[PDB]
């Protein structure tokens, strides 16, 4: 059960500290050296920092030196990185990633990343954070499928990105589409998680949407009910 | 400092045969990685050392790093195999991993589908707040290029209208979504706001009133 | 970039003139048809003081005529009457250096551009044209704005087009309220050869920006004709101020006609009675 | 009488300083753009820096930003380069050109660099002035034609360029082929020159090689004569 | 930085015409700039403005930039003609000058000439002085290509060996030298040393013993 | 650059042989033919002890190092390897950035003599791997010193294509460091599958003479590690203050040599000036 968890992004300011996490499991960590890759949003792989097997070596992407410090322990197989002094083009999607050492060497000849994390954002910005209004959309069978209706939440005018969204705390999955954020001309984004539900029982089932904002700390739980024109 | 240039599209149609160019400095005396990445997804080693693949990787990945030129192949292309595929070496040059500027691997030539369109007026919630806005969704239509255009009454709407780029679902269609922010007193004063989706040449609208 | 330096420095005397009756906007997006609608909003008062100035965009030599740094007010009135598009933007702010934040809004001939940053303004700020002559045809190439931009809080880049390089008439009332900055625009094209138009021409809304930030000045960014070796461009300012207005919509939702209640004791009772007729 | 003469070029240590000057003559100085542009030997045009008409804008190239300044003196019609933290990359003949300003602009849209002055020779080397130890190279008939003999001098082990070798004080002129230097991988040039002589007056005649070496006040007037068996 | 591309060398025929290749990234926006420059003099410029030539320069000469395609025309080809060229813009997106990689026009017509090979063994004066050099001259040959290789008595010599680069010599031939740098018991112990000149396909050996 | 850094440091335990009748060079810089001449110079003594040690250069997380050796009045150094794993050694004092010293290293290239304030790596590496898709090996890691400033002396020759990986190669070198001059000479005999040091008698040609003028006390070898996922043997020993008797043939080649100092054979061979031990 090979994985690599990433945590610990957020947003901050231009010039202020954020430290990272990778949490592995289902491996013989010490004999993997860790990467960390970033990805701006809508742009290609950069690699930041590595480090060895044993800690005893680690080599820096050159626009993190003096910023970023990468570490790891062996006994609790984490991987971390201090990001220090951060700047606007610092924000990304940061991914961890392993590399197999041959014999105390983890230069990446005969080996790559084989197994990467889901990753964690980190946006640095200058704009104020904004927390997202969440509304319902009433359930409209005009264009689905037989006894079906599509209810939903508007996650409205929100920054930075990542949201998520459930349903009835995860008890709901089948039928559920979330349909990636618009960045809208203000610079805010908005999104749309639906869901298509049985069109005669919607006045006597109950539909929660769980809307999480980590950037702004904001947890809604939206119920969606039908609508009384 | 090193550059790792690819090209950055390729398409391809289903069951013919993706080649992936990858170029550098003295790239033929380095050794190569390709890595896969799938909208919205991490990345995934598909080859590495040049030619090697790893343990699930299918047959029809191979790479080359013979001649000067460095190339991934993607034989016998599906529709799952639409995703950026970056080249990826270890400069000791710079002491970088270096990754290439990408390629974006598209499937043309799939069976056309055409999107639903499904559009809600301003929740009475939303209303009360002094906003309005209406949530035009587009989901299952192929290929991923659609035109939308708003309407008030029977004239097209000029500002207020946000609308996403197509992406790929999980069953290889495209997804869009198109905002139309209102006041409560403009959506008021209107007999009826439109969603028009237009894709390979055919229209669906949608039409919400503020009576209901 | 790199500001471009220049050792001669002047601008010309300001010149006023008359608003007329110009500068009536659309203040919500309501469709109202046949009536007299009222409203208490920032307008440019009938017949107020405007300053006008002249964008000098070709030297024929080695005078940089620079445009001048205005208040803004509670609002502004801005017209342009030019043939060719001289006038490109404005920046806004207060001190209008790294210390704040500044409003830019330029327009090349790509796509509109709008940031608010720390911006470290130049002194001249230049946007340069030349003539290709093997393609005949206007080729912008130089854009030397700001040296510095930091700690940006918005951008929007809109879409590309391309900007073709009998005059022409762009009216904007900009409004700076409640963290938004809200513009308003017209484009008709007038048949005057000097001076502002004397006429009616309600400005629609074009697009309200939540910048959250404070405006006391701006400045005009135009466009200067690069040529090997005299129809300049003229702008037009007046100020909104806090006015009750009797807006007129035809069947169709245009605004026709106004009254600016408070102007003279004939629209006072104009504004009473809920009518336009002067014979009452 | 339009013209430029570059001058204050010289063979130079790395990091020391070194001024270069351009006078220039025959035109409207205060109506130019000057440009200095340097040619590695063997290599292509490289720009360096450019000032403006009454110096109020410059331009300089990320290879020498932070080491070169460029100046120009308007009622003395001369423009300088003055170079810093000299490396050996540095090594170039240096140009300078005028180009028209329009009205107060000279970005280089309508015009060029039509104006071109003779250039003028910067080496930066590690080496140090030593002069040339000269040998005979004996006549031998092998390579030349019948009745004719080929003698020689080498001038080996010298820095820096240039020197001259001529043949009995001038006297011997014709058939004289005098080769470019080497740079050896010391950092030294040797040279040799060769003139083909009649086979039979070699008994009588006798020839002397004249090298001159200014960069080290050396001259050597070598006397080569047949080899005896 | 701003890359301005050329292909390194063009070759042409007398009275033909030559064509060279500007490459840039959005020069059809860009106004070119080209300068010849004959070996030993300072270049000239020869068009500017993309088309216009200055008052000296012949009519033979043109430019265009059309297209994305700058090119510099040369018609009626003569043999004065051969030199670099080079164009060259003013590039505003990063405040530079940038002058192109450089084009070298040959015209071709003259026949190919074999080298004359003059090999002088070390001096006696020279190993008094405890040192040995090995004198190979190299004359008259066309075109200006040579691999030159040293020999001890019948193995190869790649240490102190130094060898120029091919010049015009006044006469459109080329000459180059090369040293061999050995000790004078090298010299002395081994039975002759060789000078190795090959020119398009052909050798011409010369070869020194001690015992002279 | 940057070192890479190892937390399991060993090496392996020094051996010993003899120099037989190695290490004789040209002293002089004069040209001699047809005569039997006497020198005092620095000469390695004959049948003198000599160390020798194994340069591992493919091995377990084990990092086998080359010890920091002294250089005292001049060393004889040789290797006995079929692939070329020596690439040069590092000459210097404290081997810090307190203080200049020489590196000679051979890379694939060419080879490169600098003098600078190196800061040695603790485990100088030098790195190949075998790139499968053109079935040869290819060096990509040179770190030697993380840092080379204030830099009095610069030397590298001419590119060239160094191959990479029982006739062994026997290299050997003769290293003195007199009055500010760093003199080497050498020799490259194809030797045959000796147990160490190959007896016979070869004199060692003067390779070049550095100007450098820094001062030399200690010195560490170079060698190249084969990545993956016997070996080389060098010899060194130290010369002395001796008194040599060499014999110069018409060529101008030393062809044999007598340690006067050795045995009352050659004591006596020295006072006759003879080279003839039957008399
Ligand atoms: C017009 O400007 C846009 C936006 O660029 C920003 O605004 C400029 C005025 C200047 O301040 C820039 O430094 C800013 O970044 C330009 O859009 C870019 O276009 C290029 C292709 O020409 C493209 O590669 C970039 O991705 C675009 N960047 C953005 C942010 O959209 C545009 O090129 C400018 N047009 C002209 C004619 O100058
Ligand atoms: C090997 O370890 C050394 C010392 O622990 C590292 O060298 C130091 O690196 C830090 C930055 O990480 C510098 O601030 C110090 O100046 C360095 N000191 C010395 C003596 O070099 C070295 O970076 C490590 N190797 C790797 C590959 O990280
Ligand atoms: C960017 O901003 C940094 C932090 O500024 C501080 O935080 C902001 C939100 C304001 O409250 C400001 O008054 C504070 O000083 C600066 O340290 C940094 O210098 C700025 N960037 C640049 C390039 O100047
Ligand atoms: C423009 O000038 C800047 C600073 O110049 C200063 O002001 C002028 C009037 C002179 O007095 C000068 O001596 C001062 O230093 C430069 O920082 C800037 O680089 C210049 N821009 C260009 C394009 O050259
Ligand atoms: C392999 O390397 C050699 C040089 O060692 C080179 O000549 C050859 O072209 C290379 N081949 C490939 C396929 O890279
Ligand atoms: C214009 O300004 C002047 C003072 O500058 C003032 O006296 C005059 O009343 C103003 N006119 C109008 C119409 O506001
Ligand atoms: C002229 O320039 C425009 C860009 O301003 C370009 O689109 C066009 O292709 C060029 N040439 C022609 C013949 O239109
Ligand atoms: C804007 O800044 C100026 C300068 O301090 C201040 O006087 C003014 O009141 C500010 N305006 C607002 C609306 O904050
Ligand atoms: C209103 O619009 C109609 C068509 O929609 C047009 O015929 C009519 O002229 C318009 N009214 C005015 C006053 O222009
Ligand atoms: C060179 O040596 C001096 C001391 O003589 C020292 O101050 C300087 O820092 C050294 N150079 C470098 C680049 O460290
Ligand atoms: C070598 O070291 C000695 C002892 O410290 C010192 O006296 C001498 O000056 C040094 N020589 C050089 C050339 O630095
Ligand atoms: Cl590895
Ligand atoms: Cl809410
Ligand atoms: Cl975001
Ligand atoms: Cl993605
Ligand atoms: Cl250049
Ligand atoms: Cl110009």
């Amino acid at each position: 059960e090979v994985q690599l968890v990433e945590s610990g992004g957020g947003v901050v300011q231009p010039g202020r500290s954020l430290r990272l996490s990778c949490a592995a499991s289902g491996f013989t960590f010490s004999s993997y050296g860790m990467h960390w890759v970033r990805q701006a949003p809508g742009k290609g792989l950069e690699w930041v920092a590595v480090i060895w097997y044993d800690g005893s070596n680690n080599f820096y992407a050159d626009s993190v030196k003096g910023r970023f410090t990468i570490s790891r322990d062996n006994f609790k197989n984490t991987l971390y990185l201090q990001m220090n002094s951060l700047r606007a083009e610092d924000t990304a999607v940061y991914y961890c990633a392993r590399s197999y050492c041959s014999g105390g060497f983890c230069f990446g000849y005969y080996y790559g990343l084989d197994v990467w994390g889901q990753g964690t954002t980190v946006t640095v910005s200058s704009a104020s954070t904004k927390g997202p209004s969440v509304f319902p959309l009433a359930p409209s069978s005009k264009s689905t499928s037989g006894g079906t209706a599509a209810l939903g939440c508007l996650v409205k005018d929100y920054f930075p990105e990542p949201v998520t969204v459930s349903w009835n705390s995860g008890a709901l999955t089948s039928g559920v589409h979330t349909f990636p954020a618009v960045l809208q001309s203000s610079g805010l984004y908005s999104l749309s998680s639906v869901v298509t539900v049985p069109s005669s029982s919607l006045g006597t089932q109950t539909y929660i949407c769980n809307v999480n904002h980590k950037p702004s700390n904001t947890k809604v739980d939206k119920k969606v009910e039908p609508k009384s024109c | 400092s090193y550059e790792l240039t690819q090209p950055p599209s390729v398409s391809v149609a289903p069951g013919k045969t993706a080649t992936i160019t990858c170029g550098g400095n003295n790239i033929g005396t380095k050794s190569v990685h390709w890595y896969q990445q799938k909208p919205g997804q991490a990345p995934v080693l598909v080859i590495y050392y040049n030619s090697d693949r790893p343990s699930g990787i299918p047959e029809r990945f191979s790479g080359s790093n013979s001649g000067n030129t460095v190339t991934l192949t993607i034989s016998r292309v599906e529709a799952g195999d639409e995703a950026d595929y970056y080249c990826q070496v270890w400069d000791s040059g710079s002491d970088h991993y270096v990754f290439g500027t990408g390629t974006k691997v598209t499937v043309v030539g799939q069976p056309k589908a055409n999107p639903t369109v499904t559009l809600f007026p301003p929740s009475s919630e939303e209303l009360q707040a002094n906003k309005a806005t209406l949530v035009c969704l587009i989901s299952d239509f192929y290929p991923g290029a659609v035109t939308v255009a708003w309407k008030a009454d029977s004239s097209p709407v000029k500002a207020g209208v946000e609308t996403t780029t197509p992406s790929k679902q999980s069953n290889n269609k495209y997804a869009a979504s198109s905002y139309l922010s209102l006041t409560p007193e403009q959506w008021k004063s209107h007999r009826s706001y439109s969603c028009q989706v237009t894709h390979e040449g055919s229209t669906v609208e949608k039409t919400v009133a503020p009576t209901e | 970039s790199q500001c471009v330096n220049f050792t001669t420095r002047t601008q010309l005397p300001p010149a006023y003139t008359n608003s007329f009756t110009r500068g009536v906007y659309y203040p919500d997006k309501v469709f109202r048809s046949s009536v007299l609608h009222s409203t208490q909003d920032l307008f440019l008062p009938f017949f107020s003081n405007v300053t006008w100035f002249h964008a000098i965009h070709v030297s024929g030599g080695t005078k940089r005529f620079a445009n001048p740094v205005l208040p803004f007010n509670d609002g502004v009135y801005f017209a342009s009457t030019e043939k060719s598009n001289i006038i490109r933007g404005w920046i806004f702010g207060t001190t209008l250096d790294s210390k704040t934040q500044s409003l830019l809004i330029v327009n090349n001939a790509t796509n509109v551009v709008i940031k608010v940053c720390e911006f470290q303004f130049c002194n001249d700020p230049f946007l340069g044209v030349y003539y290709h002559k093997n393609n005949k045809s206007w080729m912008e190439s130089e854009f030397r704005v700001y040296s510095s931009a930091n700690n940006c809080t918005f951008e929007y880049v809109s879409q590309p087009f391309l900007m073709d390089l009998f005059k022409n008439l762009r009216e904007f009332v900009f409004k700076n309220i409640d963290g938004y900055f809200k513009i308003y625009s017209k484009h008709t094209p007038i048949n005057l050869v000097r001076g502002l138009p004397q006429g009616f021409s309600a400005l629609e809304p074009l697009v309200d920006l939540p910048i959250g930030i404070n405006i006391t000045r701006f400045q005009t960014l135009h466009i200067s004709y690069l040529t090997p070796g005299a129809g300049a461009a003229a702008y037009y300012v007046g100020y909104l101020q806090p006015r009750t207005f009797l807006l007129k919509y035809n069947e169709n939702g245009t605004i026709t006609d106004a009254v600016d209640c408070a102007l003279d004791p004939l629209s006072e009772t104009k504004c009473t009675l809920k009518s336009l007729n002067d014979i009452f």
